[PDB]
Formats: C-alpha cells, sequence, structure tokens
C-alpha cells in the first residue's frame, strides 16, 4: 500500500500548493494519514493495515479540509499512425482499427464523418488517405 | 495538346453560357427583373456575396438574356448602362458617367447632378426603361452621403423607369453604413449568395472538362474539397487546376504542390535561409523575451544579450553598427517592426511571426 499512500500524498500536496489558502501540508500531514490509518486497523482489529483504512483516513481529511463514439475513437486510432507523416496507408490502419474491436463498417461510418468535416481526403483506390 | 485544351477552358475568362449551379438565384432574379420591366415602373434590389460567388457574371448573364429577350420583341426596348466604383477617380465624376452614357454632354460634377435631377423629377419624354448597374457600391461612401441617398432614392419616383441593382461583399451595410429611410428602401431585397458546395464545385469543373479525360477524379475531389474547405471561390480552384496542369507538364501530388505552394507562407523558409548571425539575434531576442515575458524590448538589452550568445559561442565581438545593420536587414523584409530613422539604442522590437512558428524552424 506504500505506492498508492505514496500517490494519494503527491496528489493531495499538489492541491494544497495550487491553493495558497491550504494549511501548509509538510511530511506532518503525512505522518497524521499515517496515524489515521493505524487507528482503524486497531479498531477493526487487523494486524495489518488494509488500503480501506487508507481511503477512509484519505477520506475524513478531505472532509476536515472542506469545513474549511465511436467516430472520436477511430479518429485517435489513425491519430496514433501520424508519427512523421502526412499519408497514412488504408491497410494498416484498417487493421488497427479492426483489432480495437470496431467492425469495417464502423470505420467507414468514422471516415466518412471526419471525412465531411474535410480534415482529410481519401483516395479512390482505397489505398492511402492524404490528411488535409 | 490534351493539356494545352485543358488550360484553355480552364482560364478565368471563358465564362461559360450558362451553368444552372445558381439557376434559382438566376430565375429569382429573372422574375424580378421581368416583373419590373412589365408594369413600366422602376426598383432597386440590394445582392450582397463574398468574392468569387460569380455576382458579376450571374448579372451580366441575366443583362445577356434581357437584351435578347428584347431582340425578339417580346420585351419593350430598354437602355442599359453599367458603372464600376472603383474605375472612378472621383465619386462625384459618377454623375458625369451616367449623363455621358445617356446623351454623351460634358458638364461639372454639380451640374452633371442638377441636369440628372431635372431628367428624373421632371415629366420629359417618354423613353426608354433605364438599366442601372452600380459595382462595388462600397467604395461610393461620402461622410455626406448625399450620392448614396440620390442613388437608392431616385427610382423611387415614378417617373424615374430606373431599375437599379447593388452588388457589395457586406451584407451589414444597409444596416450600419446606410441611414434609416434608405435603409427601409433597400429592406426586404437583400440576395446572400452562399459559397459554393464540394458538390457544386466538382460539378463547375466538370462542366469546365465535358469531353476531355486529362485529370484524375481524385485531384478534381481534393482540389474542390480543399477550395470548400478554404473559401469555396472557384477563381483559386482555376489556379490550382493550372497549376497542376504546369506541374503535369514538367496525380493527386501536383494538386497537392499547387495548394501547399500558392496558400503556405514561406517565412519558415525565410528564416531557415537566413545568415547564422541573423540566427544568433533571433536567439537572443527569444531569450530576452522569455528572461522579462513581454512582447516589447529595446535595442540595447537584444544587443546585451546577442553579445553573451556570441561570447558563448566563441564568435568575434560584434560592434554595434554590424547589430544595427542586421536589425535594418530584418526589418525591411518586415520579420520585425522597428523605427531606425531617429532613434537607434532605444528601438522597439516586436515579433512579425509567431514564437511556436520561430522555435520549429530554429530547432533545426
Ligand atoms: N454560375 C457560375 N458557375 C461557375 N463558375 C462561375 C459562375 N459564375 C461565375 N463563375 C466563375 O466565378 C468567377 C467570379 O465571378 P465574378 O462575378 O467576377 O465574382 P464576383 O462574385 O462578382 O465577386 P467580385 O469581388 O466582384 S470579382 C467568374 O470569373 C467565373 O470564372
Ligand atoms: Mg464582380
Amino acid at each position: 500500500l506504500a505506492d498508492y499512500i505514496t500517490a494519494a500524498y503527491v496528489e493531495m500536496r499538489r492541491e494544497a500548493w495550487a491553493s495558497k489558502d491550504a494549511t501548509y501540508t509538510s511530511a506532518r500531514t503525512l505522518l497524521a494519514i499515517l496515524r489515521l490509518s493505524t487507528a482503524l486497523a486497531r479498531l477493526r482489529m487487523v494486524d495489518v493495515v488494509e488500503k480501506e483504512d487508507v481511503n477512509e483516513a484519505i477520506r475524513l481529511m478531505e472532509m476536515s479540509k472542506d469545513s474549511l463514439r465511436p467516430a472520436d475513437v477511430i479518429f485517435a486510432t489513425v491519430r496514433e499512425l501520424v508519427s512523421g507523416g502526412r499519408s497514412v496507408r488504408f491497410s494498416e490502419a484498417e487493421q488497427r482499427c479492426v483489432s480495437r474491436g470496431f467492425t469495417p463498417a464502423q470505420f467507414q461510418a468514422a471516415l466518412d464523418e471526419y471525412e465531411e468535416l474535410n480534415v482529410w481526403q481519401v483516395n479512390a483506390s482505397r489505398t492511402r488517405i492524404t490528411f488535409v | 495538346s490534351v493539356l494545352e485544351e485543358a488550360r484553355l477552358r480552364l482560364h478565368v475568362s471563358a465564362v461559360p453560357e450558362s451553368l444552372p449551379c445558381r439557376e434559382q438565384e438566376f430565375q429569382d432574379i429573372y422574375n424580378f427583373v421581368e416583373s419590373k420591366l412589365l408594369d413600366h415602373t422602376g426598383g432597386c434590389m440590394y445582392i450582397s456575396g463574398v468574392p468569387g460567388t460569380g455576382k458579376t457574371a450571374t448579372v451580366h448573364e441575366v443583362i445577356r438574356c434581357l437584351q435578347q429577350a428584347a431582340q425578339a420583341n417580346d420585351v419593350p426596348p430598354f437602355q442599359y448602362i453599367e458603372v464600376n466604383g472603383m474605375k472612378l477617380t472621383e465619386p462625384h465624376q459618377v454623375y458625369v458617367q451616367i449623363l455621358q452614357k445617356l446623351t454623351g454632354q460634358k458638364a461639372t460634377a454639380n451640374h452633371a447632378a442638377e441636369l440628372l435631377a431635372k431628367q428624373f423629377c421632371t415629366r420629359g419624354s417618354p423613353q426608354e426603361t433605364t438599366v442601372l448597374l452600380v459595382d462595388e457600391l462600397d467604395l461610393l461612401w461620402t461622410h455626406k452621403q448625399d450620392i448614396m441617398y440620390n442613388l437608392f432614392d431616385w427610382p423611387t419616383h415614378k417617373e424615374a423607369r430606373l431599375v437599379v441593382l447593388a452588388i457589395a461583399n457586406t451584407m451589414d451595410l444597409p444596416e450600419r453604413i446606410m441611414m434609416n429611410r434608405v435603409s427601409s428602401r433597400l429592406g426586404l431585397t437583400r440576395m446572400c449568395f452562399q459559397p459554393y458546395t464540394y458538390s457544386q464545385l466538382q460539378q463547375i469543373l466538370r462542366s469546365r472538362l465535358k469531353h476531355l479525360k486529362a485529370f484524375e477524379d481524385d485531384a478534381i475531389q481534393l482540389v474542390a474539397r480543399k477550395v470548400a474547405a478554404l473559401s469555396g471561390d472557384a477563381r483559386r480552384c482555376l489556379d490550382i487546376c493550372r497549376r497542376a496542369t504546369e506541374i503535369c507538364e514538367f496525380t493527386i501530388a501536383h494538386s497537392m504542390e499547387a495548394v501547399d505552394e500558392m496558400f503556405s507562407s514561406s517565412y519558415i523558409t525565410a528564416i531557415k535561409n537566413s545568415s547564422v548571425l541573423e540566427q544568433s539575434f533571433l536567439r537572443a531576442i527569444l531569450a530576452e523575451f522569455r528572461r522579462s515575458g513581454l512582447e516589447e524590448a529595446t535595442f540595447q538589452q537584444i544587443y546585451s544579450q546577442h553579445v553573451a550568445l556570441c561570447r558563448m559561442e566563441g564568435l568575434p565581438y560584434p560592434t554595434m553598427s554590424e547589430t544595427m545593420a542586421v536589425c535594418s536587414h530584418l526589418g525591411s523584409c518586415r520579420l520585425l517592426l522597428v523605427e531606425p530613422s531617429r532613434n537607434d539604442l532605444l528601438l522597439r522590437v516586436r515579433l512579425n511571426v509567431s514564437q511556436d512558428d520561430v522555435l520549429y524552424a530554429l530547432k533545426d
């Protein structure tokens, strides 16, 4: 649970750094949340602290401080193949889109929908697409 | 040759006889003007549209059809007069132009206006219906608005027998440029020409190249689509097609080269072909801007940053005159902004291009 605790502490300290009116979240806050987790573990009568105790401690600290479409997915998939090139092969994009769990009909529908916006142009041979 | 024939067909001045792409607007104008010609009563219409929509061509074709109908003794005879606003040295001289077109008399601007007023307000001899075409209306503006008021008020008179069509690019003109009484005179008679859809552009291109197999459908579709997405103008489409033919003389590659050569900016390549000292000057400007955060900087701080960069790079120590000459050369090609005629060390410098473009040009 240390890694999750580290990530949660980083998130909380980043939030406290973004807000000027928040209390200074030094290592004392981490000590306090660790004490809260240990107290919760004692309360539940367990010799090992579980993630539920950490979640409850985070929730309590947050309450205390508070008291004060297929078209887009296919466009992103073909956007992943824009690594330094203006034109993308039709076969590669078709194979990659199908591997993501989309039927070729939805691929054609997404191609037409983003093609109406004229983001790109497709060759009639359906072999290459030049991105406008 | 086939390419030569395509070039001949695609020229701008090669006006077609009639394209049904605007047949609806043609029909509307054909009803309006026909009604104004049959009743021996004048009228006025305001037409606003972006350039390249074929407004002048459509009006001229309608005038051709009306003249043909008159030649076939179906419409009473009419006198046609055409004037262009931007082809006149002075605004008041339009009074002389119309008068000389109708009677050939030479008179002063005020006297020509008075004579035209007398002719159009007094019950004179029964004359043929007058068809007046005024081009580029917005350029006839005057602080007194007398010319515009007279132009759009004279056909209101019954004795005028005058039909006026005003072609302009801004549809807001009768609201924010024209005063209330004349705004109501042109009110509710505003024709707006929407830009051609890519289907319309493809139809126009196909009509240009009938019975000629010179271009592949893919190039044509892409050119029409770029035109739709950029301006929807037939003029630049014809220019792109001609350039594609020229490059083919030397596929989709030709159209792509035409579109990215006649539209793209040359700032990046100009910066790339710049000298080493100019690149160092640009880097010094960027560093000073990052240190300060302001978009204006005096020449002294830029000179200090340039000296520091030259010392870092091992370049020889530059003199103030050399840096000033380089800055003056850079300002000559409108890459910077400066007024070095009198001020030398206190010159404000502003970038003429975006910072990210400079970074993308200088990273390589
Ligand atoms: N009906 C049409 N179909 C296809 N192309 C046309 C049509 N009418 C005109 N064009 C073309 O479009 C061009 C623009 O026509 P114009 O009438 O000169 O432009 P405009 O709409 O009057 O705008 P400006 O700024 O006054 S040139 C013409 O020179 C022709 O090449
Ligand atoms: Mg015109």
